[PDB]
């Protein structure tokens, strides 16, 4: 893995263009999180 | 050492994860191309991921970051979509599950819309769809998506397309 950017402990990735998206977020150490939820489901098709 | 423990749909617990899990879909830029054709999910099962070693390792992290950032660890709680989500349960997120070619760089990614994890859990760009039909959008075969507790502190902000 890389590093976060100096002074930093994540990178957030906002949206520029697409208005209805919500932010993504990159951690550069896997103890920076914890799978605290297994879900489990099907897409549906749209009627 | 994990054990998953399954929440029943009458918990408030389960019911708040469903909610947070419907109501970020979104479409996407490419059609349905690689997470599928969908406005909504079916839900099968939540389960409670239950690690001591792996929860012991995440609040040690926790605890460093808060105390490098005006004890405020900046917590999320955020989707990951994934082939090796059985993987991670069992032995915790490492560089080994890391997007090399990502946006921001060789880390692991998160998204608070479930449909932009739902892209990624048979593979980046959905790889070939469902093992069982090689379709990106199975409305058969079960996917599996992790709901994760996500430390972000001082998090460097990218305004990108
Ligand atoms: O949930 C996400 N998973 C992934 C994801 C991307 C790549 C991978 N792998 C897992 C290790 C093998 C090579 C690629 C696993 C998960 N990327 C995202 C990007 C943006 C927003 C969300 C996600
Ligand atoms: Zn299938």
């Amino acid at each position: 893995m890389a590093h976060s950017p100096p002074g930093h402990h994540s990178v957030t990735g906002r949206p520029s263009v697409n208005g209805l998206a919500l932010a993504e977020y990159v951690i550069y150490r896997g103890e920076q999180a914890y799978p605290e939820y297994l879900i489990t489901y099907q897409i549906m098709r749209p009627e | 050492g994990t054990i998953l423990i399954d929440l029943s749909p009458d918990d408030k617990e389960f019911q708040s994860v469903e909610e947070e899990m419907q109501s970020t879909v979104r479409e996407h830029r490419d059609g349905g191309h690689a997470g599928g054709i969908f406005n909504r999910y079916n839900i099968l099962k939540i389960q409670k991921v239950c690690n001591k070693k792996l929860w012991e390792r995440y609040t040690h992290r926790r605890k460093e970051v808060s105390e490098e950032n005006h004890n405020h660890a900046n917590e999320r709680m955020l989707f990951h979509g994934s082939p090796f989500v059985n993987a991670i349960i069992h032995k915790g997120f490492d560089e080994r599950h890391a997007y090399i070619g990502g946006m921001f760089g060789a880390g692991i990614y998160f998204a608070e819309n479930s449909s932009k994890s739902n892209q990624y859990v048979y593979g980046i760009g959905g790889g070939t769809g469902c093992p069982v039909h090689k379709d990106r959008s199975c409305y058969i075969c079960h996917r599996q998506l992790l709901f994760c507790r996500v430390t972000l502190g001082k998090s460097f902000l990218q305004f990108s397309a």
